[PDB]
């Protein structure tokens, strides 16, 4: 576009993509590993950080030398998110949490947060604004986590339209909160997770695509596992709130229509192949169902 | 449907090339004259095969090794293609 | 006259004379004894006669040369025989050395010497992690300097500098892995190689 | 004493400010531009000519094992003068 | 002193107009979508192809071997050359010859009314070469010229 | 002992240089150019081998430049064009060749400079 | 040309000495995976090996086959072995570089590729 | 508009007036996006339903072998000949040669500088224009 910007380089970890980004809540589990298949292809992301400068030093790396910035925030502060941004051909928003704090509640995160997010990146002439809220979310949800996170999407497009919308399945991947949760201590609860780096990929290839300039992407993957069957298939392999536990049986969902992954550029991966990498660190082949 | 082109692959000087020479100094003038504004072209290499292309609508070729060939049957080689 | 390294004549017909004396005695596979205006002695032989004349060196009184300090192996990728290999070793008892080089293409390959110098158990196999010079009848050939996974024989003149590699830590599974070359400050070759030959009398006709 | 661009940034020496539209800037967010004020072309004109005698001269840096290698001029010219391109020192001829 | 041209005025991304009106920038999968698209609908002889300049013969031939697949051969140049009678053919015509080493080996010569000076001045140096060493003498028709 | 065998010499396993650097890398065999502001040449005489370039682009941070390919900085000098072709085949690269340009021949008599009749009286001596 | 031979004749005589190679690298895939842990379960480390000996079949010549078996030898000598590491075994695979296009529409939206 | 490259950015065959056709090997990579020129018209193809058999540099010179196989051969002249078929072919033309003075359009050293869109868009050709007219 302008003269920098361009996309001239081959491979990555020198190159550039042109993908100059600012990715919020890349600090725990998600995205670090986004920042991965950015940082590695050649990409300035920046990373907004309001934490222990400690808590982001495994973010040093997976950067080449320019590519990886750092600067201080807060969310409960007007025009900082905005100066965060004034440079950003590209917004992503990960923010999330389990539970609510004395300051923060599920209410304030998903939704009023990225609403500032949403403006602030309008009143810049930025271009893309890549949401994560989750699936299973369309509201009335019998827990209280995701009935929040739907009006965000709702009051993301009286914000800034034309916003690329990501509603995974569950996450897993090595340190999450969710394979972890079961290794450390009931049918009708029926998942079909995803790994993580099918998720980071197809944002990654989401932030350079002609398509996906407002539509709502579910990245679900293959296997849709039960619960039973696959908690002690852990079991099998290895040998908390009301909002997590609510969240947990209310997993159930089939596809309508929505896009997914090989509509993006992903061969998603199944859980049983690399589900062991995981689970390695509690040591000493389950039934799936279409519906 | 139509041909639209001819071209002439030679060798300056050489035994195979032979007869293509005799061609052009005998008939080149009046085909040129009969098919005025058909886009003929005419090359002369020093050791390739004497060998001669033709268009057709479709970017479509064919090729016929003239090898040897005097210029009598050049001449026929010539007209079976503008038959 | 002050600054020249004097010559010191004499040992280098010390050198010339002996340099004789190992020709006409071993007049098979040996070409082209030379010397050097530095008094230092070269002998080329053919690769299917290398221990013989070693074990000369090893064992001979008046060729007593029984300590081995080098084996390197010298490119030159114009002629057949690109690499040339180098012995050079040492009397204890004359006090003087020698230069004792061969060849060989990419490929054929040359017994060791590993019976007659020890010395020799690792000279020889960075030839081999280097250049991919095989070897006869040398113990427990390996890899030495390279990593356990590179491929190539890099002091090779075909082998670029920076090679074909850089390794870095992927995050996503938890390793030192590798992907292509991807500089930041491309080396920067320069055309230090000026013209006037600098050199006559000593230099390439047509 | 610098001179500064119309989005607020520091110009070098060189004319060297990123437009508007540039994700470079990012690089002072939370930090800032360093710069040298000491421009050699304002300090330089800051300095009188020196008016010697003879038409031809050595200069120097001030030292002459200790800088501006031994350079002559032809100081011919009364309309221009003459410079010396390790310095930026200029001479006339008095005369 | 063309290299600094080469670095001045020029083009970078594929662009293509405005539903306003006016040119943007995108990319090549972009652009030549609308392309082969419009291609596809005008063949025949509703196309042609000018090259000149500073161009190829790689192109030009994919180019005109791109324009062979839609039955039209209309492909054109800036400068005219004749072609009344065997303009394109028997390559005598658009050619220098004569070697211009050859040059040497000539006493005379018939310029035509062109300047070898400003058009391909360095004709004209292996003139003035063999003006000087062997003896040559030219004639010139039309524009009096230094 | 000895065998018989007539074939092309392929070596392009021994090296690594996977596959791009291989097949789509052609290679310029020349003998290199007289630095025409030198009047020296000793830099012919030889059959410097340097294969093409490809893209340098410029490192966003620094304004460095930095590259891709690390083969694109391997001269490599050689003494007779029948080698080249042969160490270069050796390993498989589309070789391309360009031929010597040997300067010709000239008289230049400096009495003819000072001609009554030719036209090569020069001026200022 | 009358050169001389290592290790073998011509090439139907060296064509077993592959395969026993092949004899061992079949056997210590399992080996390596379990002694020391990794992701391939066991087939697609063997897929991949024998996508190595499908890349040197173009091969004719006794002595460049005589040769290649010795560098297989020293890799399986540094594979039998924990010489090598969770990272070298696992460094063929090119796992995470994205395989660019072999085609041709797609190899030059990015870089000057021919 | 499709940015091409320009003669010090891509490896194609130029041709000088006597036919000794040469080469253009490369130095730099063009800026930005653009590409080659026939790199390009194999896409144009190829995004269509037209499919050229091209997929490097020296198929599109195996062409050149097809059309006129002058544009392979460096630094050699395809020696010609036959112009006397042009002379009888071209005598049979008849047509009028009016009355002006032929005269081209290079004329003085201020028209030369400024030339084929490249030339013009410089700065150090027209300090030469900017000198030489006054
Ligand atoms: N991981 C999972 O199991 C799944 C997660 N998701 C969604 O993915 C996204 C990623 O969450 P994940 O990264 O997985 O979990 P994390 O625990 O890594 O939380 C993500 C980030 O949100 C930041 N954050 C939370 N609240 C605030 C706040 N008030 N102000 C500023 N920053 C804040 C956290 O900062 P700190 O680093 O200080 O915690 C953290 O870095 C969330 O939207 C989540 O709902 C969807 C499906 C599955
Ligand atoms: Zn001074």
């Amino acid at each position: 576009l302008h003269h920098a910007v361009i996309p001239h380089g081959k491979g990555g970890r020198s190159s550039v993509s042109g993908v100059v980004a600012t990715v919020f809540g890349a600090t725990g589990f998600l995205g670090r590993y986004v920042v991965n298949h950015l940082g590695r292809m050649g990409s300035q992301v920046i990373i907004p950080y309001r934490c222990d400068v400690y808590d982001i030093m495994h973010l040093r790396l997976m950067g080449d030398l320019g590519q990886l910035t750092f600067l201080e925030w807060d969310a409960r502060d007007k025009d900082s998110i905005r100066k965060a941004v004034q440079h950003s051909n590209v917004v992503i928003n990960l923010i999330g949490r389990e539970w609510e704090t004395r300051n923060f509640d599920f209410e304030d995160v998903f939704v009023n947060i990225p609403r500032a997010i949403a403006q602030a990146s309008k009143e810049a002439g930025v271009e893309r604004f890549i949401h994560v809220s989750h699936l299973n979310a369309s509201m009335k949800s019998s827990s209280k986590s995701l009935r929040s996170k739907a009006v965000g999407e709702k009051e993301v497009r009286s914000v800034f339209p034309e916003a690329i919308i990501i509603r995974p399945s569950d996450i897993f991947g090595r340190e999450d909160r969710f394979l972890n949760h079961f290794a450390n201590y009931g049918f009708k609860t029926v998942k079909q997770p995803v790994y993580v780096a099918d998720v980071s990929k197809g944002i990654v290839n989401a932030t350079k695509d002609p398509d996906a300039v407002g539509k709502t992407f579910a990245f679900t993957g293959p296997n849709r596992y039960l619960l039973f069957h696959l908690v002690k298939y852990i079991f099998g392999m290895t040998h908390t709130t009301k909002d997590k536990v609510e969240r947990i049986h209310i997993s159930d969902v089939m596809p309508t229509d929505l896009p997914g992954l090989e509509d993006l550029g992903v061969q998603p991966t199944p859980l049983e192949l690399k589900s062991i990498e995981v689970l390695r660190r509690h040591r000493t082949p389950a039934k799936t169902v279409n519906y | 449907l139509g041909l639209r082109e001819i071209r002439v692959h030679l060798c300056q000087r050489s035994p195979g090339s032979q007869g293509v020479r005799d061609f052009i100094v005998q008939r080149y003038v009046e085909l040129k004259k009969a098919h005025p504004n058909l886009p003929i072209l005419i090359r002369e290499c020093s050791e390739v095969q004497p060998k001669l292309w033709a268009r057709y609508a479709f970017g479509q070729e064919k090729t016929v090794s003239l090898n040897n060939l005097s210029a009598d049957e050049v001449t026929r080689a010539m007209q079976n293609v503008l038959s | 006259r002050p600054t020249v390294r004097p010559r010191s004549d004499v040992t280098h017909k010390q050198l010339s004379a002996f340099g004789e004396y190992v020709a006409e005695i071993l007049p098979k596979y040996v070409q082209q004894v030379q010397v050097s205006c530095l008094d230092e002695l070269e002998i080329c032989i053919h690769p299917d006669g290398v221990i013989p004349t070693l074990t000369f060196l090893r064992d001979h009184t008046n060729a007593q040369f029984k300590s081995l300090a080098d084996l390197t192996a010298v490119d030159v990728p114009t002629r057949q025989n690109r690499f040339e290999i180098v012995y050079n070793l040492l009397s204890l008892r004359f006090n003087s050395r020698i230069r004792v080089k061969t060849y060989a293409d990419e490929l054929t390959p040359i017994d060791s010497i590993v019976s007659v110098h020890i010395a020799a158990n690792w000279y020889e196999r960075e030839v081999w992690d280097m250049f991919g010079v095989f070897f006869f009848n040398h113990p427990d050939l390996r890899r030495i300097l390279t990593d356990y996974g590179f491929e190539g024989h890099p002091f090779r003149k075909d082998f670029p500098l920076t090679g074909y590699v850089e390794l870095r830590y992927d995050d996503e599974v938890k390793r030192v892995v590798a992907e292509p070359v991807e500089l930041a400050q491309e080396f920067r070759k320069f055309d230090l190689n000026s013209p006037w030959e600098a050199f006559p009398a000593y230099r390439q006709p047509p | 004493g610098v001179q500064v661009s119309p989005s607020g940034e520091k110009i070098t020496h060189t004319g060297q400010v990123y437009d508007e539209k540039d994700y470079r800037r990012v690089r002072f967010v939370d930090r800032q531009k360093e710069v040298n004020e000491n421009f050699a072309i304002d300090l330089i004109a800051q300095q009188p000519v020196n008016e010697v005698e003879h038409r031809i001269i050595a200069c120097d840096g001030g030292g002459g094992a200790l800088g501006h290698p031994k350079v002559y001029i032809n100081l011919d010219k009364e309309t221009k003068t003459g410079t010396c391109g390790y310095c930026g020192l200029q001479f006339k001829q008095h005369h | 002193f063309a290299y600094d041209g080469l670095k001045r005025q020029r083009l970078t991304e594929p662009m293509v107009r405005n539903e306003k009106g006016l040119l943007t920038y995108t990319s090549w999968e972009d652009a030549l979508s609308r392309v082969a698209g419009m291609l596809q609908n005008f063949e025949g002889n509703a196309v042609a192809a000018i090259a000149g300049g500073l161009v190829d013969a790689e192109a030009l031939v994919a180019l005109k071997d791109l324009l062979n697949k839609v039955d039209s051969d209309n492909l054109c140049t800036e400068e005219i050359f004749p072609t009344e009678g065997a303009g394109t053919d028997l390559r005598s015509n658009y050619l220098l010859n004569t070697t211009i080493a050859g040059v040497e080996e000539a006493d005379v010569v018939l310029l035509v009314g062109t300047n070898p000076r400003f058009e391909a001045p360095l004709f004209n140096a292996r003139i003035r070469k063999s003006w000087l060493h062997n003896d040559l003498k030219v004639a010139l028709i039309g524009s009096p010229v230094d | 002992q000895l065998i018989t065998v007539d074939e092309k010499l392929d070596i392009t396993t021994l090296t690594g240089v996977p596959e791009e650097h291989i097949k789509t890398r052609k290679v310029r065999i020349f003998v290199p150019a007289r630095n025409n502001m030198q009047s020296g040449v000793n830099n012919t005489k030889k059959w410097k081998m340097e294969f093409d370039t490809r893209e340098r682009w410029e490192n966003p941070l620094m304004g460095w430049a930095s590259t891709a390919d690390p083969l694109s900085n391997m001269v490599l000098t050689f003494s007779a064009k029948e080698d080249a072709i042969a160490f270069a085949e050796k390993n498989g690269w589309s070789y391309d060749v360009e031929e010597k340009k040997v300067p010709k021949p000239k008289s230049k008599s400096y009495g003819a400079n000072f001609s009554w009749n030719k036209r090569t009286r020069v001026s200022t001596k | 040309t009358s050169v001389k031979p290592i290790f073998s004749r011509d090439l139907n005589e060296a064509k077993r000495r592959v395969r026993e190679l092949y004899r061992a690298w079949y056997r210590e895939v399992p080996n390596t995976v379990h002694l020391m842990q990794l992701d391939i379960t066991v087939k697609q480390g063997r897929d991949k090996v024998r996508e190595m000996f499908m890349k040197n079949a173009h091969v004719t010549d006794p002595r460049v086959v005589d040769l290649l078996v010795i560098k297989g030898k020293m890799e399986l000598q540094e594979t039998i072995k924990v010489w090598k590491q969770r990272t070298h075994v696992m460094r063929f695979f090119h796992e995470t570089e994205t395989p660019r296009p072999k085609d041709f529409l797609s190899k030059f939206y990015m870089g000057h590729d021919p | 508009i499709l940015p091409g490259a320009a003669y010090t950015e891509k490896s194609a065959t130029y041709v000088n007036t006597e036919g000794r056709a040469q080469q253009t090997k490369v130095a730099v990579t063009p800026p930005g996006l653009a590409r080659e020129d026939w790199k390009i018209i194999r896409a144009l193809s190829e995004i269509a339903g037209i499919t050229l058999p091209y997929d490097t540099l020296d198929q599109v010179r195996n062409r050149l072998e097809e059309v006129s196989p002058n544009l392979v051969r460096y630094d050699d002249i395809e020696e010609t000949n036959y112009f006397q078929q042009a002379s009888e072919l071209a005598k049979l033309v008849n047509q009028e040669v009016l009355a002006d003075p032929l005269v081209p359009p290079q004329l003085t050293i201020k028209d030369f500088y400024m030339t084929d869109s490249i030339s013009r868009a410089s700065q150090t050709m027209a300090k030469c224009v900017k000198a030489v007219t006054e």
